[PDB]
């Protein structure tokens, strides 16, 4: 029922993935590292009812 | 075992009802009653960027630094009009 | 990190063996590649580790969404137990699987090989831990077995998956990624390892048995499963060793380092830094 | 190999002899037990499928249990030994013991800066 | 999930849930088929003989090594239907259910469209209201002399009464709300 | 498309005859809706264990242990797996 | 409309076998192709020197003595 | 992995070398004026074609000249590859003398040993 | 059975069995579904910490103790034979790299001004 | 700064002499203009401090805070609007009033020259907070958690009195101004090392330390949500500032009279973490959340160097305004549900979307998510903290993985899971819910723009 | 279209795998009985063996005729 949440976190990962790719100064590397982290959680619990997503 | 038969009535009864919920959830006709582009973001944006980056960053100071070219031998340098001499002989064949 | 990548390698790939969940059988392979490319840095050949992340890419991306295609395709099942013979049902995803599996198991002149067994050969000429060298070379054999363990279980088998069938993989949202990423998957390696800059100084020089060890022991890695995968149809019993079940529940990482941490530090809190 | 519950990995209800009895006394009790958990469940089952009511079913077990846990504990507080070597151990041993793991450090560093060995270099924040 | 909990199991039940753990995990060491049917086919004898014995201890005692024999023969990772406890989709669709007591607070506007499915709702609300003093009184006149209580709820045992304690069971959030 | 089409009663009803009418046991010519296990088609308490298990593998689902030690009938399997699987026709 | 399947082999589409075939086939192109325009899989193309067949003039091991 | 391994680990290393120091012996020993290494590029040409320090070994000059071919011939990848032959060719002729400069030393500290014995007359 | 009476604050609140919701029947129409806790039962003390989310007591078909023995044993013949490696380690018949001026003194950023000893490579 | 505060004193005749129905809007509209003529301060076009009068003074320091104050009180007023709308049309403009005294007093303190202006000012806040969480408090114990704000404050506060009097006499003025460009180096006597413990304990105590902060956990659960969100958002930060201010004398003795406290902060930060790791009460989570987020700013202020004097300003600030952001959640979850159980209300998102939404970026704030200034400000803490000492990251490293685990637990049992089958249905968001938290966060997001304005007085 | 399902009869265990199996546990005298149920699974469409080269050869027949043309061209 929300494929465009889905789609919408898939491209803000990508976004974080490539500013960590492409970070100079390692502020920006850290925005990428925490950034795919924090997604990869709402991500990987996709289906949040589940506890084991969850887990 | 075998369901009690004071359990086989309540399952048989209640699934009566679910059946009628489900019916019931079923939506009617008319239920739902409401009351080349990709040069659109591709060239849009791009004119902005550029804007920004031939305007503000090329100008602005280190901004936008790029490793030297790489000059081998023999290969002329466009800016000063020097040819890089041509290298010391290479002696083997041998493959 | 030579060591714990050389220690990954292994550990995620004898997991891997035993594991019965095709996504689960793929993450462990997504971790024992790079436990490989964690070696290639240890080793100091930094260019060479990256050429493998961007072919790791292409195979290890097609393969996910292949068995994405045969769960969904099937009724959401998630485990090779009672998926079989996909290849007949679902040519499509199954020359998908194998193009994928092959590139995985570096078959020559596909996207694995131009990286992968720059890195093999790195390892056997460079000075190296002896017990990190023998160990990512079974590594890549097992890497074979479980590439072997997937198509034999989920592709080449009587099938076992539920008996009404209604499958479809006709969309072109499904094809069309499969098929693009599948022509990457053949020509990347090729593409990408001419077109870069030359680096890392490779040594191409080697007596030949260490030359052509990533493709010799890639085969009979196969080679082995297949008479594994092959004994099993036979009616006797064979169950699984005792490292077996050691390896199908991960090494017992696990079982034992998460009840026991997730315990002691909770426990340490409300009863004595919190209450106390 | 016997399997060997431990605190975890307990003893499962196969395996377990408790649940291998038909001594009478102890079908008593789990036919006791069903009894108390079916009342509790009755009077949970005819009050949320209420029709016509608005208030909040409380679940008075959790209100016991919350209660139990930050508020019935000073009241049940005895200073014992195991309590106050153990309630002193834990507030200050760590305390103490960072405390000459950084004075250490501490003087440490500053010795070596007083004698002009630490290098310092590049180092323009702090 | 439907039924209620017996409060202590008898032998058969342990006995007979043990064939279908057994047998179902002989299906993840047997990954195929045709040593499959066969090494079970061998189980059940196991089971078949030793069906007879009289002596209850015997039997017990056939049992608690049955299930020891099992604990130690058993497979690591068992195949666990995908949407069953401990499954691979257990609970997924939960994010989806809903439960339905929800379609109360919806504004006038919403609830505007989608006019015929609040006009069947209203009525069942109604049914509901209609029958909660003839169900709790009949969940009280017919409870039991006190003694053993059991979780089992009556059926309707009246025409036009609604077997009791109902609204949640029917009304229940569909299971995949896709 | 990818999902199957739902199941309709009056299919789930004749998928759980027919397995049952490859059962050898079972007579594949008496089989009837509402005939009991054990009682009418003679079945012992650990055939049943079986024909659930069949029906587990059939509709890919597992009847809860005690929700199915009364699946009796060869009837009440077809409404519990249709009640657990919602269809109502 | 792709039709459910009762115990029985689903029907495949005219497309699903073309683009499969399709696509392994290429792969076996691609490897049978480059194996011939560049067999280096094996031997590289530099042989490996027999480290025990250099005179003793070779490396300046002096006359013994 | 190899056999020389098992020649210093297992059995005896006394006359195994040590890698860590392969020029162990006098590097004049078992030569009369032996010529050093030759380099045919030049500290500056490197620098300018900006070679990776470790890129710049005794065959830096073949990579130039693969580089020069492969940032001419842009648009095609596959058309510098007689200048790869002779780069890895160079370097492969490299290898081989580092391990004719191996099997010196070996032979070296063999000699050591026979005359060490041989020099150790009994009297 | 009354938490044992040593003054930490139990109090009377019981002493429920240390077992974790994951074993509770994962079947049973659980009042708190997620608690997998009826409506009435006392509550266990740390149920803040067997919560499915969190810690296990599962039985597990290995017991615990060929657990943690089998794990430790791999992990340390595993790092013992890294250290066997590093005793033997594998090394290719080749002598050391050569590079070219003073092991490129001046380009690994040497001072241009001190020359350095002249490190130098010859033939064969 | 008397615009900051004489419009605001107005604000009083405003609650009172308006109508009963229009009291609400005609105070919270205006406040957040008054919030507007806040900002003129932040004009700053030079270093000079701007000494706007003998006795009203705004530096780089007080000029984030008095903003802030400012700001929370329209934002306190819409929190509370909903609880206390059951009162009698004069308790509510009592309350209305009591909320606008605290920004009047607390813009007055953040914004004073005199120490013992602060010292009074300081003191007095504690008469409106007392009466919000006292008067209004929902539950049987608030009378006992106003006796602990009240006597934790006072005891460390009389200290304070004499130490200050006693630095006038011995310097001849308390203007913080000239006590800076003036030397007044302690002496490390035995009796110096108390003068700096009688200066800091007033201020460690409100800015709770791991030793005295049991009395904020007891006060936030009781209180009303304007008053905990006044709590952390501005009174505990009341005892940094002072830290701040206070130790430009007593400038020797710090350098070796702090190790206690550090070390009591970061063990403090540790404990206090972790014990949120298993709390029933959600309030009880977030004020403990708020001791450890605390007891960084203690070890920042005490290692005194630049980089930890504006994390410092950094985080304060940041942290002012999350935990106020989940403060105000947690009251909305509490009004719906009647309970403070973490436990119940599971599956939040199911039925509540954006609340959800509003919990995730609260609590991407309370842990550190980069691009925020949260972030910086630990960041800068951690550097300095391990400049000091290079181990300390490791007990500043048990705190960022802790700080992980809890935050997102909040999130993971109170907004996901399956939702809990019928407690009283729960109503749909108000917008003025969505709007008090959207008031939070979107400064959150436009400060974590341009950090500059909230790097305090050291950079 | 209340989709039709085939004969039940037209399963059988004869020509499958499953016979073999049928016979041995004959020879121990059990009967096997669910085979029948099974036998879908090797009756037909998904009856032929599947080859383990076959897979990995997979479209190579056409691979190599590619390659020839493309060789002499
Ligand atoms: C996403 C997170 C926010 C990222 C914001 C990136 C852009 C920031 C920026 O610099 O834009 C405003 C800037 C204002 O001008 P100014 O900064 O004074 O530049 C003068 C240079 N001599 O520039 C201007 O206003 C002039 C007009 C610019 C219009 C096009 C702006 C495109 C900016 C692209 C930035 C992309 C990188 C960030 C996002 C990825
Ligand atoms: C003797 C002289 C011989 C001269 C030629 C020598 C052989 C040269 C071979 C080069 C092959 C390159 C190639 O085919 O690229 C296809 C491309 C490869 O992967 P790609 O998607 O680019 O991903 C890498 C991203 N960096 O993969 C794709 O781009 C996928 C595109 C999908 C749509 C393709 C539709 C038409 C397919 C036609 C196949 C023929
Ligand atoms: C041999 C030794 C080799 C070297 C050491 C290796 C191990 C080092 C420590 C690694 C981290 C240890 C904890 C790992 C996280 C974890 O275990 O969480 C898993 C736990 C249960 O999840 P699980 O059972 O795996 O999955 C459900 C399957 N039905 O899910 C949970 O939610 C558990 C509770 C998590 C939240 C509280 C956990 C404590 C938080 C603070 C302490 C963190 C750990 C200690 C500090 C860091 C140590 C590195
Ligand atoms: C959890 C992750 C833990 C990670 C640990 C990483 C440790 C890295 C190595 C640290 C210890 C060696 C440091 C070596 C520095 C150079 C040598 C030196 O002189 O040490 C500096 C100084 C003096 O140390 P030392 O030489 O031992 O002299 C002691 C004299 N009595 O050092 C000192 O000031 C004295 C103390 C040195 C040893 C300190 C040990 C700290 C232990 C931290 C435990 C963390 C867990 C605590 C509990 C958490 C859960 C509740
Ligand atoms: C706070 C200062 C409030 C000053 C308000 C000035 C305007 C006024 O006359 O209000 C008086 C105030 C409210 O009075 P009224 O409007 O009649 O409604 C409440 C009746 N008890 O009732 C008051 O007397 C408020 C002032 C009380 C005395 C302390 C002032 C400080
Ligand atoms: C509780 C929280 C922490 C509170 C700490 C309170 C410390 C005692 C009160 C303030 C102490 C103080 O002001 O310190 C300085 C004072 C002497 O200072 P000084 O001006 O140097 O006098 C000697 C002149 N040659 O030294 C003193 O004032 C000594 C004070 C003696 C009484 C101590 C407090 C008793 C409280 C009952
Ligand atoms: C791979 C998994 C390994 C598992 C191996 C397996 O445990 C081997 C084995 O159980 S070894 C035979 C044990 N067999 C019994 O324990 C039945 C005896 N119990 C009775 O006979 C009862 O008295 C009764 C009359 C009720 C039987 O009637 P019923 O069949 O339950 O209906």
């Amino acid at each position: 029922p929300n494929i465009n949440r889905f789609i919408k976190y898939l491209t803000l990962f990508l976004i974080t993935m490539l500013i960590l790719t492409s970070a100079n100064n390692m502020f920006q590397l850290f925005i990428g590292w925490e950034g795919v982290g924090i997604m990869s959680f709402l991500l990987i619990g996709w289906w949040y009812g589940r506890t084991d997503a969850n887990t | 075992s075998g369901y009690t038969p004071d359990e086989k009535l309540r399952l048989q009864q209640l699934r009566e009802l679910r059946r009628r919920w489900l019916k019931d959830q079923e939506l009617s006709p008319r239920e739902p009653v409401l009351p080349l582009f990709a040069v659109s973001h591709v060239l849009i944006p791009m004119w902005f960027v550029h804007y920004y980056v031939k305007y503000h960053m090329a100008t602005k100071p280190y901004t936008i630094v790029s490793s030297k070219p790489r000059i081998f031998p023999g290969d002329t340098i466009l800016e000063t009009g020097e040819v890089i001499p041509p290298m010391r002989d290479f002696p083997d064949q041998h493959h | 990190m030579l060591c714990l990548g050389a220690l990954t390698t292994l550990f995620t790939a004898i997991c891997a063996l035993t594991q019965n969940d095709i996504k689960k059988i793929i993450a462990f392979s997504t971790s024992s590649q790079l436990g490989l490319m964690m070696v290639t840095l240890g080793m100091n050949q930094p260019h060479l580790a990256f050429l493998h992340i961007c072919t790791h890419a292409f195979f290890k991306a097609m393969l996910f969404m292949c068995s994405g295609s045969i769960i969904h395709s099937l009724a959401d099942e998630q485990d090779i137990r009672k998926m079989g013979n996909i290849t007949k049902i679902m040519p499509f995803t199954s020359s998908c699987l194998v193009i994928g599996s092959l590139a995985l198991t570096g078959m020559p002149f596909l996207t694995g090989f131009y990286s992968k067994d720059l890195i093999i050969e790195a390892i056997n000429t460079c000075n190296t831990n002896a017990w990190a060298l023998l160990i990512t070379l079974i590594a890549t054999s097992m890497t074979a077995m479980y590439s072997m363990r997937i198509i034999y279980f989920v592709t080449m088998t009587k099938p076992r998956f539920p008996p009404l069938i209604s499958i479809n993989e006709n969309d072109p949202d499904l094809m069309n990624p499969i098929k693009r990423l599948a022509f990457g998957s053949i020509f990347a390696g090729f593409v990408i390892s001419y077109n870069i800059p030359p680096t890392s100084i490779p040594v191409l020089t080697m007596p030949w048995f260490l030359k052509t060890t990533a493709l010799i022991i890639s085969v009979l890695g196969f080679l082995i499963a297949l008479e594994l995968n092959n004994l099993t149809m036979k009616l006797s019993m064979n169950k699984a060793n005792p490292y077996s079940s050691f390896s199908t529940l991960l090494g017992f990482f696990p079982s034992i380092i998460h009840r026991i941490t997730p315990m002691k530090s909770l426990n340490l809190s409300l009863k004595t830094s919190l209450t106390l | 190999s016997k399997y060997k519950p431990a605190p975890l990995a307990t003893l499962p209800s196969t395996l377990d002899p408790a649940e291998y009895d038909v001594s009478p006394e102890t079908r008593r009790a789990q036919v006791e037990r069903l009894s108390i958990r079916a009342r509790l469940k009755r009077e949970y089952l005819l009050q949320y499928n209420d029709p016509k009511r608005v208030s909040h079913i409380e679940d008075p077990a959790l209100i016991r249990w919350t209660y139990a846990r930050s508020a019935n504990i000073y009241p049940n507080f005895r200073p014992t030994p195991k309590n106050s070597l153990l309630g002193a151990v834990a507030g200050f041993g760590p305390l103490i013991f960072w405390y000459y793991v950084f004075k250490t450090d501490r003087d440490r560093k500053e010795r070596l800066i007083q004698e002009g060995k630490l290098d310092r270099k590049f180092n323009i924040s702090y | 999930a439907f039924c209620a909990p017996p409060a202590y199991l008898t032998h058969q039940q342990k006995v007979l849930r043990l064939y279908k753990r057994a047998l179902r995990h002989l299906e993840s060491w047997c990954i195929h088929r045709d040593k499959y049917r066969y090494f079970a086919c061998l189980m059940r004898a196991r089971f078949e003989e030793h069906k007879n014995e009289k002596d209850m201890m015997r039997a017990t005692q056939l049992l608690r090594e049955a299930e020891e024999e099992f604990w130690q023969n058993q497979h690591p990772q068992p195949y666990i239907f995908p949407d069953s406890p401990g499954g691979t989709s257990f609970e997924r669709y939960e994010c989806y259910k809903v439960p339905e007591w929800c379609l109360d607070y919806w504004h006038p506007s919403e609830k505007a469209m989608y006019p015929d499915y609040f006009s069947k709702r209203e009525q069942w609300k109604k049914l509901r209201m209609e029958s909660w003093d003839r169900e709790v009184k009949q969940l009280q006149e017919e409870t039991s002399p006190d003694g053993i209580m059991t979780e089992a709820l009556p059926p309707a045992r009246r025409e036009g009464d609604l077997p009791p304690l109902w609204w949640h069971i029917v009304t229940r959030p569909r299971e995949r709300p896709t | 498309y990818s999902d199957a089409p739902p199941l309709t009663l009056d299919g789930i009803k004749d998928r759980v005859l027919y397995v049952l009418k490859l059962y050898d046991k079972i007579d594949p010519e008496k089989l009837s809706v509402n005939s009991h296990f054990m009682k009418d088609l003679g079945l012992d308490s650990l055939d049943q264990v079986e024909i659930i298990m069949a029906m587990e593998d059939e509709f890919g689902f597992e009847i809860p242990d005690i929700d199915a030690e009364k699946l009796m009938c060869p009837q009440e399997i077809v409404d519990y797996i249709a009640d657990k699987k919602d269809v109502y026709e | 409309h792709i039709q459910p399947r009762y115990r029985e082999f689903p029907q495949l589409t005219r497309s699903q076998v073309i683009q499969g075939e399709f696509l392994s086939s290429l792969m076996w192109f691609w490897i049978l192709w480059r194996f011939w325009h560049d067999s280096d899989a094996v031997l590289g193309h530099f042989s490996y020197p027999d480290p025990s067949q250099w005179t003793d003039e070779e490396l300046g091991i002096p006359p013994d003595d | 992995m190899g056999a020389h391994l098992t020649r210093r680990y297992l059995w005896d290393a006394s006359v195994e070398p040590d890698p860590e120091k392969i020029p162990s012996f006098p590097p004049d020993l078992g030569f009369p004026e032996r010529k050093e290494r030759v380099m045919v590029a030049t500290q500056q040409e490197m620098m300018d074609a900006q070679l990776t320090l470790q890129q710049r070994d005794y065959c830096a000059h073949y990579l130039i000249r693969l580089l020069k071919c492969k940032r001419d011939s842009f648009p095609n990848f596959l058309a510098c590859k007689h200048e790869q032959h002779d780069w890895d060719y160079c370097e492969h002729l490299d290898y081989v003398k580092r391990m004719k400069e191996f099997e010196r030393e070996r032979r070296l500290l063999q000699r050591k040993k026979r005359r060490a014995l041989k020099e150790a007359r009994v009297a | 059975e009354p938490y044992p009476d040593d003054g930490m604050g139990y109090g009377d609140y019981p002493m429920l069995p240390n077992r974790s919701q994951h074993e509770r029947d994962p079947w049973y129409q659980w009042d708190h579904s997620e608690l997998r806790m009826n409506w009435g039962e006392p509550i266990h003390w740390d149920l803040d910490m067997y919560i499915r989310n969190r810690v296990d007591t599962s039985p597990t078909p290995v017991s615990w103790d060929v657990m943690c023995k089998h794990l430790f044993g791999f992990v340390a013949f595993m790092v013992f034979m890294f250290w066997v490696g590093h005793v033997f380690p594998s090394y290719q018949p080749v002598g050391p790299k050569q590079y070219p001026y003073n092991n490129l003194y001046l380009e690994r950023g040497g001072d241009p001004t001190k020359e350095p000893e002249p490190v130098v490579h010859y033939d064969i | 700064m008397l615009k900051i505060i004489l419009p605001s004193l107005m604000l009083l005749p405003l609650t009172w002499l308006s109508s009963p129905k229009k009291t609400w809007t005609n105070v919270t509209s205006y406040s957040f203009l008054i919030s507007l003529t806040s900002l003129t301060l932040l004009w700053q076009t030079d270093e000079n401090y701007k000494n706007f009068s003998n006795m009203f003074s705004s530096d780089p320091l007080s000029t984030p805070l008095i903003i802030l104050t400012a700001w929370l009180l329209p934002l306190m007023l819409m929190a509370s609007q909903n609880h206390l709308k059951k009162d009698n049309n004069v308790l509510q403009k009592l309350y209305i009033s009591m909320l606008i005294s605290l920004q009047i007093l607390l813009i007055m303190t953040f914004s004073a020259t005199e120490l013992i202006m602060f010292y009074i000012l300081f003191e007095a806040t504690l008469i409106p907070t007392l009466i919000i969480i006292t008067r209004w408090g929902n539950q049987t114990e608030r009378l006992n958690a106003g006796i602990y704000f009240l006597f934790y404050t006072l005891i460390g506060s009389i200290p304070l009195l004499i130490a200050l009097i006693l630095i006038q006499n011995h310097v001849g003025t308390l203007n913080l101004m000239i006590l800076s460009f003036t030397t007044h180096t302690l002496d490390a006597s035995w009796s110096n090392n108390l003068l700096w413990l009688a200066c800091m304990m007033a201020f460690l105590i409100k800015m709770p330390l791991y030793g005295v902060h049991l009395w904020l956990p007891k006060a936030h659960v009781e209180a009303p949500i304007a008053g905990s969100m006044i709590l952390a958002a501005i009174l505990l930060k009341l005892g940094s500032y002072g830290m701040i201010r206070i130790s430009i004398i007593l400038d020797p003795l710090t350098k070796y009279m702090a190790y206690p406290f550090i070390l009591l902060s970061l063990w403090g930060m540790i404990m206090t973490s972790s014990i949120c790791l298993r709390q029933t009460d959600l309030k009880s989570l977030i004020a403990y959340s708020s001791v450890s987020h605390m007891a960084l700013v203690i070890a920042s202020i005490m290692i005194q160097t630049p980089w930890s004097f504006m994390g410092a300003t950094m985080l304060m600030i940041a942290h002012g305004l999350t935990s106020s952001l989940l403060f105000c959640l947690a009251n909305s979850n509490y009004e719906r549900i009647h309970s403070r159980t973490m436990i119940m209300a599971r599956g939040l998102q199911m039925v509540f979307p954006l609340m959800a939404t509003w919990w995730l970026m609260a609590s991407l704030a309370n842990l550190a998510l980069p691009p925020s200034i949260n972030l910086m400000g630990e960041l800068f803490i951690t550097m300095s903290l391990f400049s000091w000492s290079n181990f300390t990251i490791i007990l500043m490293g048990i705190n960022i993985i802790i700080t992980g685990m809890y935050s997102m637990y909040m999130i993971i049992t109170t907004q996901r899971g399956k939702l809990t089958n019928h407690m009283i249905n729960l109503q749909p968001s108000h917008t003025r819910e969505l709007t008090l938290m959207a008031l939070h966060m979107i400064p959150l997001i436009l400060l974590t723009t341009s950090p500059k304005l909230i790097t305090g007085l050291t950079m | 279209g209340k989709m039709e399902l085939p004969d039940y009869r037209q399963w059988k265990i004869e020509g499958t795998p499953l016979e073999t199996v049928q016979k041995k546990l004959a020879a121990r005298g059990l009967r096997d009985p669910w085979a029948r149920n099974e036998a879908w699974r090797y009756m037909g469409g998904f009856a032929g063996n599947i080859t383990f080269p076959s897979v990995i050869l997979k479209g190579f027949k056409w691979g190599f005729a590619a390659f020839v043309v493309a060789l002499g061209a």
